[PDB]
């Protein structure tokens, strides 16, 4: 219960993350899927919520929510509607690679999982929605389907159980923000990919006015095993509050950048220097890390050396984890044309219906280019810090509140940077 | 074995392979709901 | 029954199920700034304007959209909503145009008295506006878009009321652009009420265009005799001429609309 | 770009489009994809669909897809609008994109970016006088990993340099549309470095299965 | 979209011939009436002051607005007409 992050090839449990044995049904099955479905489905609905809870499942995509309470919210009957489940694949933050490298390389324990969880929950069929650009991985997704509805796994008898399931993809257009629960359904509905305002919940009226709970890909695809394994087996690895392995993502500045599965509370220079050999320069090169993808904020390499790769970890050094997509930056690099990079993405990809991150993620946009090029002065940081602040808490969706986390991961950690640039530019 | 690459077929995949399927599927699939309407007009 | 308890800065006010924020304060006589809500069209919380702290709660509630709930306490005139307010003002008032003097909507901008109560005084933007092309509808509707506030406050209107559906919004971002993707004249019945829901200048009347101000006008109410449906009507003059008509607020007739003849 | 239309000789109402036979079955397929009602639901796969045959989205294409969904063209717009992937102006038969957010920028996408220049003669946005290449500075695309990365088609080529750019593009140019992938010597996201991860083999059924 | 010019009781009166000065055009009077108006918190104070100082009054009554059901979780309804097409 102490110092835990390393862990053997049983637990892995996405044993084809690179594609090594077979992606296709024959070659899955030895793999431990679709082995005992029907007792899975015919041991009950609640049953699986229970191994949830127990298993102490947080939602593996941005926003970490404890699974089991949530999909627990349409487990009443139909007050004269279908119900629906719609899997999240528009992996759109930066660095984050590990669903394209499941949805290619092991489509079959997200098929399964999805139909544990209708089942677990009440679902007529589902809905993967995928990204756009992930035409080649939807369409290996689209034979594996296909070859289940052959076999006989999903239709009008899924592996028996006298229930009764369809598995549907949706294809995306090209928008980070259709990754959000809500604009995820109005795209699917067919419109534009606008986040709608939460209420109502989408498990009283979500697509198509019918309930349904957003998932992303591992997040139900450790499901089934899960199911097949027990809570207590998923929940003796991590921390007591946040559990279970975890994909980690990997970009930049090091020396063999790659994607992992690893044991959730592993410290981050256990992660870096096991997987992904050391950073460029070494640990002294190392000039700050940001663990989620872009939307959580910097961290200055004083806790790197002393901060586990959690939820509560690094929320208590002001920071969150997201989809676990860690990046490096490595000492020869300029940090504030990486942010406002970020910053320019935002803005390029925000909906714009909500007036903050409409006006203010542009407003943010110029303002650190304008410190990057140095044209400003130091008595605009705070005003930036405002209008972060402002940003947070008065939108719709959480882009803006990603916006302005990696501005104030910057102040907070490397603001003389910006004083040092700004008296260059006012020398010159 | 672990020692290639075995998501091969995506190498000789055409535009409108992703249709095809969701065409053969569509075979399969169940009937499907009905809001006795045609449309929100 | 199926009442609900609720508080408005302490002050108690019961209110069916179904409500909401702003309407439970207007009911103690608190109306809550807004751009986008409309009390005749459908919901849609883009200006988030309307918001109001719960005493305990950690955020801010879109008082148009989010249903009161039992055992709550509606914060108004509250630091956080205050701060809210004025952020959203910032927001709103850095990319429009200095136009103020030249719009027809000049002294009946919404925009102008939110920023006078629930706004600050001072813009802190320093960098370059935005301007927007601007389309030519008809001979009625005068778009100027370098200064819609995005609100789609007549989208909904073209599409519930008027039933046309021929106007959106084209992109995304700053770079999103009320009205069609094309070239068509939005020529209908009731067209010349945008002109009253936007309220902002962005698109005004041409036959007002530029004649007079709405303080210098005075206003008589009275009716219309185009058609026999009686719609109530409030006549501006302006030094013993007639400068425009507008609509009075009867709900048995003439809600809020008017035809564009009788205009 | 403009996302406002004009009625150029090329683009126009009566530019000719309606989809062939075979596209009209997919179709009918797609709206079966979704319940009877809300068959407005495939304005997506069906614009796609229609920019998959002509390449790009003229009007004409947005105004059959909603004759054929009986869908307002107003909402066609808007959605085409909204999502980057349609191309509302023709382009050229190979549509390159380069991926420029930080962790691809971190790892020379400068480079490839300059290189992809030269070797074409164009700037960015620009596209080729024979039609054949284009060229755009887009966002992340998934393999953030696999950093200095293109889209070329609907398929990927990552882990790249220069040479392995000017080798991909003097192969698109005689018609040898070549093989996806990491342009080194890994195929996929692991380690280029050795397996570091996972070297024994999967287990097989049954195994550290719960009761029941 | 305001509401605080309202809730006052006013007492106008009749309007009366205006004409063009022959000089420059000016909007002339003949009545001091003309630019008249009085506010009451009420309306019994009105009829009041009216009788007290003996003018003929007509009394409009109070025009309020209907209360009305807002559902933003209607605009995504499955079966109504309620399924607004845009957002
Ligand atoms: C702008 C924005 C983009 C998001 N994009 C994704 C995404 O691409 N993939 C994803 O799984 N979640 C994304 N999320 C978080 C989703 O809300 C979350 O995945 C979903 O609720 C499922 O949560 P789960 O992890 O419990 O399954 C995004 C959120 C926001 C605000
Ligand atoms: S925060 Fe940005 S992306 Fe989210 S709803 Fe508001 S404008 Fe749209
Ligand atoms: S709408 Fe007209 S009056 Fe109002 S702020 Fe804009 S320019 Fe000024
Ligand atoms: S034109 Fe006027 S009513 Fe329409 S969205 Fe813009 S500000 Fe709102
Ligand atoms: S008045 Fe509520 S967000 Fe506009
Ligand atoms: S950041 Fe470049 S592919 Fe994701």
């Amino acid at each position: 219960k102490t110092s835990f992050g390393s862990l053997k090839d049983e637990d892995r449990i996405f044993t084809n993350l690179y594609g090594r044995h077979d992606w296709r049904l024959k070659g899955a099955l030895r793999r431990g899927d679709w082995y005992k479905t029907k007792e899975i489905l015919l041991k009950g609905p609640d049953w699986i919520l229970g191994e949830m809870k127990t298993s102490g499942l947080r939602g593996r995509g941005g926003a970490g929510f404890p699974t089991g309470l949530k999909w627990s919210f349409m487990n009443k009957p139909s007050d004269g509607r279908p119900k629906y489940l719609v899997v999240n694949a528009d992996e759109g933050e930066p660095g984050t690679c590990k669903d394209r490298e499941i949805m290619r390389h092991d489509p079959h324990k997200l098929v399964e999982g999805c139909l544990v969880g209708g089942r677990a929950m009440g679902a007529r069929a589902a809905y993967i929605y995928i990204r756009g650009e992930f035409y080649n991985e939807a369409s290996n997704l689209q034979v594996a389907i296909r070859e289940a509805y052959e076999a006989g796994l999903i239709g009008k008898n899924a592996c028996g159980s006298d229930y009764d399931f369809d598995v549907f993809v949706v294809r995306g257009a090209g928008a980070y923000i259709c990754g959000e629960e809500t604009a995820l359904i109005e795209s699917i509905e067919g419109k534009q990919g606008k986040p709608r305002l939460k209420p109502p919940f989408p498990a009283d009226v979500g697509v198509f006015g019918c309930p349904t709970t957003v998932a992303n890909v591992e997040t139900v695809a450790v499901s089934p095993t899960i199911c097949r394994r027990g809570g207590t087996w998923f929940a003796g690895f991590g921390r007591e509050r946040n559990s279970g392995t975890k994909l980690f993502n990997i970009s930049g500045h090091v020396n063999h950048p790659c994607t992992v599965e690893e044991e959730m509370s592993v410290p981050l220079k256990e992660l870096i220097e096991k997987h992904a050999g050391g950073v460029t320069g070494g640990w002294d090169n190392l000039l700050a890390v940001i663990p989620g993808g872009s939307s959580t904020p910097l961290i200055p390499k004083s806790v790197c050396e002393t901060v586990l790769m959690d939820f509560d970890a690094l929320v208590q050094a002001q920071t969150g984890l997201g989809t676990a997509a860690v990046i490096v930056m490595d000492r020869s690099t300029d940090i504030v044309k990486a942010i406002a990079r970020l910053i320019e993405f935002y803005k390029h990809e925000s909906c714009g219906q909500c007036t903050p991150c409409r006006e203010g993620v542009d407003w943010m946009n110029k303002v650190m280019a304008r410190f990057v090029k140095g044209d400003a002065r130091p008595a605009e940081i705070d005003s930036l810090w405002e209008i972060s602040k402002q940003i947070e808490g008065h939108t719709i969706c959480a882009l803006g509140d990603g916006a302005a986390w990696p501005v104030q991961g910057l102040i907070r950690h490397f603001r003389p940077e910006l004083e040092d640039r700004m008296q260059r530019f006012a020398q010159q | 074995d672990t020692t290639t690459y075995k998501n091969l077929q995506h190498h000789d995949y055409n535009t409108y392979t992703f249709l095809d399927l969701n065409l053969d599927l569509s075979k399969f699939r169940l009937p499907q709901p009905s809001s006795g309407r045609e449309s929100p007009r | 029954s199926n009442l609900i308890e609720v508080f408005v800065d302490g002050q108690s006010v019961m209110v069916e199920p179904g409500t909401t924020v702003l309407q439970a304060c207007e009911k103690v006589g608190m109306q809550i700034p807004r751009f986008c809500y409309h009390e005749r069209l459908s919901v849609a919380g883009n200006c988030r304007m309307c918001l109001v702290e719960i005493e305990k709660a950690p955020k801010v509630v879109a008082a148009c959209a989010m249903p009161v709930m039992k055992g709550w306490n509606i914060l108004t005139n509250s630091e956080k909503s205050k701060k809210a307010r004025e952020g959203v003002m910032e927001f709103l008032l850095a990319n429009h145009p200095l136009d103020c003097p030249i719009c027809d909507q000049g002294g009946e901008c919404d925009l102008q008295d939110q920023s006078m109560m629930f706004g600050s005084d001072r813009s802190r933007f320093l960098e370059g506006k935005r301007a927007v092309e601007d389309k030519n509808i008809g001979p009625l509707v005068k778009t100027i878009m370098t200064r819609c506030i995005q609100c789609t406050r007549c989208i909904r209107f073209a599409s519930e009321i008027a039933g046309v559906d021929d106007l959106g919004t084209t992109g995304r971002g700053n770079d999103m652009q009320v009205g069609t993707y094309i070239e068509k004249m939005f020529m209908s019945e009731l067209s010349g009420n945008v002109i009253d829901i936007c309220p902002v200048g962005a698109l005004t009347s041409k036959p007002y265009a530029f004649t007079a101000r709405p303080w210098e006008t005075r206003k008589t109410e009275s009716i219309d005799v185009m058609d026999a449906v009686g719609s109530n009507i409030v006549v501006s003059t302006r030094t013993g001429e007639v400068m425009r008509i507008l609509p009075r607020m009867h709900e048995d007739i003439n809600e809020e609309w008017i035809s564009d003849k009788t205009r | 770009a403009l996302f406002v239309h004009r009625d150029t000789p090329e683009n126009n109402p009566d530019t000719p489009f309606d989809f062939t036979p075979e596209n009209y079955k997919r179709i009918e397929a797609i709206v079966k994809n979704y319940p009877e009602g809300h068959q407005a639901a495939a304005v997506l796969p069906v614009l796609d669909l229609a920019q998959r045959q002509n390449g790009w989205l003229p009007i004409s294409a947005m105004n059959k897809v909603a004759e054929v969904l009986q869908v307002p063209p107003m909402r066609v717009y808007e959605v085409a609008t909204f999502y980057t992937m349609y191309n509302r102006k023709p382009v050229g038969k190979y549509h390159i994109q380069v991926c420029t957010t930080t962790p691809c920028m971190l790892r020379d996408s400068d480079s490839i970016l300059e290189t992809l220049q030269r070797k074409l003669g164009i700037k960015v946005g620009e596209t080729t006088p024979d039609k054949l290449f284009t060229l755009i500075e887009v966002e992340c695309l998934g393999a953030c990993v696999n950093a200095p990365m293109v889209q070329i088609n609907d398929n990927y080529y990552e882990d790249l340099t220069p040479k392995d750019i000017e080798e991909i593009i003097d192969e698109l140019k005689a018609g040898k549309v070549p093989k996806p992938g990491p342009r080194s010597g890994r195929f996929c996201c692991e380690p280029a470095g050795g397996l570091t991860s996972l070297t024994e083999p999967p287990k097989g059924p049954g195994f550290g299965v719960q009761a029941g | 979209s305001g509401v605080n010019n309202t809730k006052k009781w006013k007492m106008e009166f009749d309007t009366r011939e205006r004409w063009e000065n022959p000089l420059m055009g000016w909007a002339s009077t003949a009545d001091p009436l003309s630019n008249m108006v009085l506010t009451f918190s009420a309306k019994e104070d009105a009829i009041a002051f009216a009788e007290k100082n003996g003018w003929s009054y007509d009394v409009e009554e109070k025009k309020v607005p209907k209360p009305k059901s807002k559902s933003y979780g209607a605009n995504f309804s499955w079966n109504k007409r309620t399924r607004v097409s845009t957002k």
